[PDB]
């Protein structure tokens, strides 16, 4: 929102499964998020090096807006 | 769709609840 992406902590540890096109993330690292719904307990993001994916919701915590 | 979707429901997660939040 506002000129900006919104972005996710991780709660605990994650690694994806080649066949569903998951992407693996650390406890306490940050993300972009570009899909927060996307059914099934999941959502759509990117780390750092530029990789993209889908992550359990669940696993993860959407960060404040204007921060 | 022209975007990505899961191909499973997502995984259990290892949250430390007794009992879930009732918020």
């Amino acid at each position: 929102g506002s000129h900006m992406a919104t972005k996710a902590r991780v709660m605990y540890d994650f690694a994806a499964e080649p066949g569903n096109n998951e992407l693996t993330v650390n406890e306490g690292e940050i993300i972009t998020i570009t899909n927060p719904d996307v059914g099934g307990g999941w959502l759509e993001g990117r780390n750092i090096k530029g990789e993209r994916g889908l992550v359990p919701t669940d696993y993860v915590e959407i960060l404040p807006s204007d921060g | 769709a022209e975007r990505l979707i899961p191909r499973r429901p997502a995984p259990p997660v290892p949250v430390p609840a007794r009992i879930p939040s009732p918020r």
